[PDB]
């Protein structure tokens, strides 16, 4: 159960990036706060 | 396990306010940190100088105790009477791994805490 | 002592060539960053592990 809970927390802070027709390399830099907050959410309770 | 089943107080404090969770975090014994936290230890307990079990782990460089204490409710922003936060201490002694973990959870803003020891020997 | 750092190795059940016999051979290794073994026999560039 502890392993399953850790994996649920792992998936809760995983960032799914869906397909898009235009990879701009700049709209990808708009998800820097998202990744930062998802890490704070894994490192925190 | 034997002591806790007997009825020993989990959050006993020394003269300067150190709990067994403070000492286990200080000395890098993560299995007992988990054991103490499973038995209702105060993760945010403070000594007389305001040091958390998370300031001891950050001061001694134990990155995995830092992670386990944060995940069990430790505060990365509570400050001590000396004016240090669990991260400033990590930056002061240059623990890159502890700074990297405590940097994510700590928001934007020369004394070392040592638990008492027994020097008795025969 | 209670927790150590972890080096991860990925091994797959593959069949070779000269013998057509099944063997466990390494495909990837994780030391902080992940490395994958190519067909030529060289470990590739370290990379973030996308899933």
């Amino acid at each position: 159960g502890e392993l399953l809970h850790s994996l649920e927390g792992f998936l809760d802070c995983s960032l799914v990036l869906p397909p898009t027709d235009a990879p701009s390399e700049q709209a990808l830099l708009s998800l820097v706060p998202v990744q930062r907050e998802l890490l704070r959410r894994r490192y925190q309770s | 396990d034997v002591l806790i089943k007997h009825g020993v107080m989990v959050d006993a404090t020394t003269r300067m306010g150190y709990t067994p969770l403070h000492v286990a975090s200080h000395y890098g014994n993560i299995k007992l940190v988990k054991f103490l936290l499973q038995h209702q230890a105060d993760v945010n307990a403070k000594t007389k100088l305001g040091y958390s079990p998370l300031h001891q782990a950050a001061q001694q460089g134990h990155t995995d105790i830092v992670t386990l204490l944060l995940k069990n409710g430790a505060s990365p922003n509570e400050v001590s009477s000396d004016g240090t936060t669990p991260l400033a201490i990590a930056k002061r002694l240059g623990y890159i791994s502890v700074t990297d973990v405590l940097k994510v959870v700590t928001d934007e803003t020369h004394r070392m805490s040592f638990p008492e020891t027994v020097d008795e020997i025969l | 002592p209670g927790t150590h750092k972890v080096y991860v190795e990925l091994q797959e059940l593959v069949m070779d060539e000269k013998n057509q016999e099944l063997r466990w051979m390494e495909a990837a290794r994780w030391v902080q960053l992940e490395e994958n073994l190519g067909e030529n026999g060289a470990w590739g560039r370290p990379h973030l592990s996308h899933l």
